[PDB]
């Protein structure tokens, strides 16, 4: 912006599952978390396995 | 007439796949599976996937078994019972340097008479400044500075110095000495147990630094041609891979 | 620079593999070291086999 800078608005969160592979297909291109998938692990792009 | 049903186990084909742990098998052999109720079964069902429990299963749903791994790095107990194969997503602990190697090649005609002081800076007092990175008990990196000082033919004085911590005061004493024969072959001073220095309570490991097969020869520049840090830092499970020998490994 | 000289800022390091040939293709024109490639050997331009 006009005040001569960049500011952080937010950080997109990425999710990995134990199995990715196991997700329940929905909508448009939407997946629901499942027991098969396990619980999603959150992180950021370029961190861990994201 | 009466009938007797049989099944002919000829090999199939292999099918250019690439998702999951699509492990095919040639000739005889069955995968050993275990049903959750403690029952052993056999199958050629090459389709395997990791479930939410970090277990390899088919679909079906039965557990793929194999030999357990133990030690650090893990080793395969072939004589052990066919344990269920699991793949943890938890971290590789750092492993202190235990030993280290350092293959050195020195120029036979490179003396140091210009100066005698050290303090990791008096260039003239040495011929080679090499640094080997090592790990302490928390994996904290340390700077094994090594100085090679030609004192004479076939005798080099060695000074050591951990520049990653304040504890490494001016390395003005001959940590060791190397002896070579007339052919430039390292005859003595093979290895020295050298401290790593310390950080955040992590102990100063110490490790056996070997100069095995180092040589003093007419040509070349004082150099380092392979060195090894026997240990690790922390690790995160990036990927899964299966070798054709059935080993399951973590990258 | 203005002080009438040249000074060293740094030395570009070059890497050779056992196999060069075996590297894992990535990004833009980036390769990852692999077991097939073996461990990279470091050196300078005009030295050894660099």
């Amino acid at each position: 912006y006009s005040n001569e800078q960049e500011q952080v608005l937010g950080q997109i969160v990425l999710a990995n599952f134990a199995n990715n592979e196991g997700l329940a297909s929905q909508g448009d291109n939407v997946w629901a978390a499942t027991q098969a998938s396990g619980v999603a692990l959150l992180g950021t792009a370029g961190s861990g396995n994201f | 007439k009466v009938a007797g049903i049989t099944q002919d186990f000829t090999d199939g084909t292999t099918t250019n796949t690439g998702r999951g742990l699509d492990v095919a098998i040639s000739q005889n052999g069955f995968f050993r599976l275990v049903d959750s109720n403690g029952s052993v079964f056999y199958s050629r069902n090459g389709q395997f996937k990791l479930d939410e429990n970090r277990n390899l299963v088919n679909m079906q749903g039965m557990q793929l078994t194999g030999y357990p791994a133990t030690g650090t790095p893990p080793t395969i107990q072939q004589g052990a019972n066919p344990a269920p194969i699991t793949i943890p997503n938890t971290l590789m602990a750092a492993k202190s340097t235990t030993t280290a190697s350092m293959q050195i090649n020195l120029n036979s005609t490179d003396p140091v008479p210009s100066k005698t002081p050290f303090s990791v800076s008096d260039a003239d007092s040495y011929n080679k400044k090499g640094t080997v990175t090592v790990y302490d008990s928390q994996g904290n990196a340390h700077d094994m500075n090594v100085y090679f000082v030609k004192t004479k033919d076939n005798e080099w004085a060695v000074y050591t110095h951990d520049s990653s911590d304040p504890a490494a005061t001016a390395p003005t004493t001959a940590s060791t000495t190397l002896k070579f024969n007339e052919n430039g072959i390292l005859e003595s001073g093979g290895t020295v147990n050298i401290t790593t220095g310390t950080i955040n309570g992590a102990t100063a490991a110490t490790f056996s630094l070997s100069f095995l097969n180092s040589m003093q020869q007419n040509t070349g520049a004082n150099n380092i041609v392979a060195t090894n840090q026997n240990g690790y830092k922390p690790g995160d499970l990036v990927s899964y891979q299966i070798n054709n020998d059935g080993t399951v490994v973590g990258n």
